[PDB]
């Protein structure tokens, strides 16, 4: 069959990147058709954004997504496009895959880490205001629940992926109730399956043990308290944020699949961008769409394209333009 | 004649402690300390002792802190006796030195990069109160005055210390209210010193940037959201909670520790600990009492111990104890007088 999945292009380099894996697929001859619905920040009828009906029908109908980031001002307008998209979709979980590019090689050598972050509560979804002038409130809420779906989603990706170990991430030295909850829960479900080894790490330790050692971490399982700053210094390890991809697994099989990389403002239209982020990405739609061969297949390529040295782009090391590095990519699938 | 008020505290920080007024020992230097005996675990603690303490920093207005080892099986860490002592000194402004240090080889090599963070509020004013079933909610308050200090301090660091940029450390992007406020102050007390460059970093990305290249900092100065972070991630280029020193100010005092103090910083037993912490910031302490002579000497003793490589400790890849590495650095502190 063909299936067909929406894509946001996204802002900033999301067109240059978003042309680029379109065209990887086509080249290679996916049995993929893209329902582009760009969603942008639009206005609420109580003031509640809402979402360009375009993209919040078109996803109902595909329950699968490829998207460029999304640009979110300063401090000056929409809460974030992102948040409000995950959110209203419970995508309930940020799976952050994280491994080495063989052929690239960084001051880090053999790092397969995946971040298992919760992705609809916390800091994502809160009142922040103004309580008085010059004193502002955020009221930050995390849940029993929630907290226990993702530290299920924990173990069954562990299980999937043939994991050693589960390893929670948390503050409950400082956060008593909030983290201090998401442990137990996190030991509830590791109490039902000695299948797969688990502990608690405090979150300063690990990022301080991270960057001193990453061969002692399998799946890192987090509360969304301290968003993702864990998930972005283990994309210090790889190579770039232009080689990290990224996934919004919610339940149903609804996904989006984005990269880490975000809106690119500096390299935004100069056609030095990444196109390795947003397609590794895409490998995990087709791996998650059970299309395993065109994935290996288009994945493999990526990669020896990487490792033979001459067309790799900007950020790493080769005057080389995302376009350029995008047919050199293409050209290797198709024999 | 120049007293200063010591704090033991608990773990392995007492003997580091030690160690300290012993290398001042070999060096003869003009300070007599006052040790303050307390912790929760020994339970040696009550509010009456810490008013012993600050008892001693009116006067000597100057202290060299370890960590009191908050009791987590009862109490959490914003009532920890070590929260409610930063407290009582109005200390904001935690210092952080990342400077790798000639000799111990690391990912991150040849490196020079001071973290500023506000140290009173963001995480550390976490108010939490059950709301529903099994709904916890988390407040947290950011303020104009705290922040409008935290850049001043800041700011008048890196002069003070020849530094030329300062980055802002910030999510603007989500936190549009709480950092917004904060970039704004940033922005604004950033027009004050134009001998310095100022840039705004989203804190997301910059802990990527944190470890792809380290280099291109200098100065970072940060709100209290997320902890004490990035502090514990920066402080593992140099080589970890055995070397990197800290120190932690207020309007009037300055108290001088370790910039990584997670839990289990250290968590060995007797001996075999790093001292080179505890020592690089008590010449940092030194030289805020205008003893640079005597800060020169600790501080150039012991980055050169470390420099010939003949005694290391667990952590820098090595066998020695802890008393066999700081007799070693008696004995070059006593040959550098003559
Ligand atoms: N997925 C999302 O929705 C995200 C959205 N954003 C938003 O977009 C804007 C991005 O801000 P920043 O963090 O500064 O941008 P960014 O995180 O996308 O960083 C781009 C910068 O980092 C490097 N970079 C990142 N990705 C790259 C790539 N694919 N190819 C080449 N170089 C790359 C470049 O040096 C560039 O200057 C912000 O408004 C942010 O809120 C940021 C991150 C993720």
């Amino acid at each position: 069959g063909v299936q067909t999945v929406t894509l946001i292009p996204g802002d900033g380099i999301g067109p240059e990147i978003s042309a680029a894996v379109m065209k990887i697929f086509d080249a290679a001859k996916a049995p993929i058709q893209w329902e582009e619905r760009n969603v942008t920040a639009i206005q609420g009828p109580g003031g509640k954004w809402m979402i360009p009906s375009e993209a919040k029908e078109s996803m109902d109908k595909n329950k699968m997504g490829l998207k460029g980031p999304l640009k979110t001002p300063i401090a000056a307008g929409h809460p974030s496009m992102n948040l409000l998209l995950r959110k209203t979709f419970d995508l309930y979980a940020n799976v952050r895959p994280c491994v080495s590019i063989e052929g690239y090689k960084t001051p880090y050598t053999d790092v397969n880490i995946v971040t298992i972050r919760e992705n609809t509560e916390g800091e994502y979804s809160g009142i922040e205001h103004v309580i008085v002038d010059g004193v502002v409130q955020s009221i930050k809420l995390i849940t029993e629940g929630a907290s226990k779906r993702i530290a299920e989603f924990a173990f069954e990706y562990a299980r999937n992926n043939h994991r050693s170990n589960v390893t929670a991430v948390h503050k409950a030295n400082i956060m008593r109730m909030s983290d201090g909850l998401f442990l137990q829960k996190c030991r509830e479900v590791a109490e039902s399956c000695k299948d797969i080894k688990f502990n608690e790490m405090y979150l300063d330790t690990v990022c301080l043990n991270m960057v001193q050692d990453p061969s002692q971490f399998d799946v890192l399982v987090m509360p969304n308290l301290y968003g993702d700053i864990l998930s972005d210094l283990c994309a210090g390890l790889i190579g770039g944020l232009g080689v990290t991809p990224s996934g919004n697994i919610g339940a149903n099989g609804v996904a989006i699949f984005e990269s880490v990389h975000g809106t690119a403002p500096d390299i935004a239209g100069k056609d030095m961008a990444n196109p390795t982020a947003l397609l590794l990405s895409a490998v995990m739609m087709l791996r998650h769409m059970g299309l395993f061969d065109h994935a290996a297949r288009i994945e493999a390529a990526c990669f020896a394209t990487i490792k033979d040295g001459k067309s790799l782009t900007k950020d790493l090391g080769g005057n080389a333009k995302c376009s350029d590095f995008t047919e050199e990519i293409c050209r290797r699938v198709k024999d | 004649s120049f007293p200063v008020t010591m704090l033991p505290g608990d773990g392995v920080g007492p003997e580091l402690m030690h160690a300290v007024k012993e290398v001042f020992k070999a060096a003869a230097v003009p300070v007599e300390f006052q040790e303050h005996h307390l912790s929760e675990v020994q339970n040696m603690a009550s509010e009456e002792k810490l008013e012993q303490v600050l008892s001693s920093m009116k006067e000597n207005k100057v202290a060299i802190i370890g960590k009191i080892h908050t009791p987590m099986e009862y109490k959490g860490e914003l009532a920890s006796y070590d929260m409610r002592l930063r407290r009582k000194l109005d200390l904001f402004a935690n210092v952080v030195h990342v400077k790798s240090l000639p000799g111990y080889m690391t990912r991150h090599n040849n490196l020079d990069l001071v973290i500023i963070r506000e140290q009173t509020e963001g995480e550390y004013s976490s108010l939490e109160h059950e709301s529903a079933r099994g709904v916890i909610e988390c407040l947290k308050i950011v303020t104009r005055a705290k922040s409008q200090r935290i850049a001043k301090f800041a700011f008048d660091y890196a002069t003070k210390k020849g530094r030329g940029k300062v980055t802002a450390v910030h999510k603007a992007n989500i936190m549009k209210l709480g950092d917004g406020l904060f970039l704004q102050c940033c922005e604004e007390v950033a027009e004050l010193y134009p001998k310095i460059k100022f840039e705004t970093m989203i804190i997301d990305n910059c802990c990527m940037q944190l470890v792809q290249n380290p280099y291109q900092f200098d100065v970072l100065v940060m709100p209290n959201l997320y902890g004490n972070i990035i502090d514990n991630l920066a402080a593992g280029l140099v080589g970890g909670a055995g070397v990197v020193p800290g120190e932690s100010y207020s309007a009037e005092y300055a108290v001088f520790e370790t910039g990584a103090r997670h839990p289990f910083a250290q968590a060995v037993g007797r001996n075999i600990a790093n001292p080179t912490a505890m020592l690089l910031s008590a010449s940092n302490m030194l030289r805020h009492l205008n003893l640079e002579y005597h800060s020169s000497m600790i501080a150039d003793a012991v980055k050169k111990v470390i420099k010939v490589g003949k005694v290391r400790t667990s952590d820098m890849g090595g066998y020695a104890t802890c008393h066999d590495f700081t007799e070693e650095i008696c004995r070059r502190v006593k040959d550098l007088d003559e």
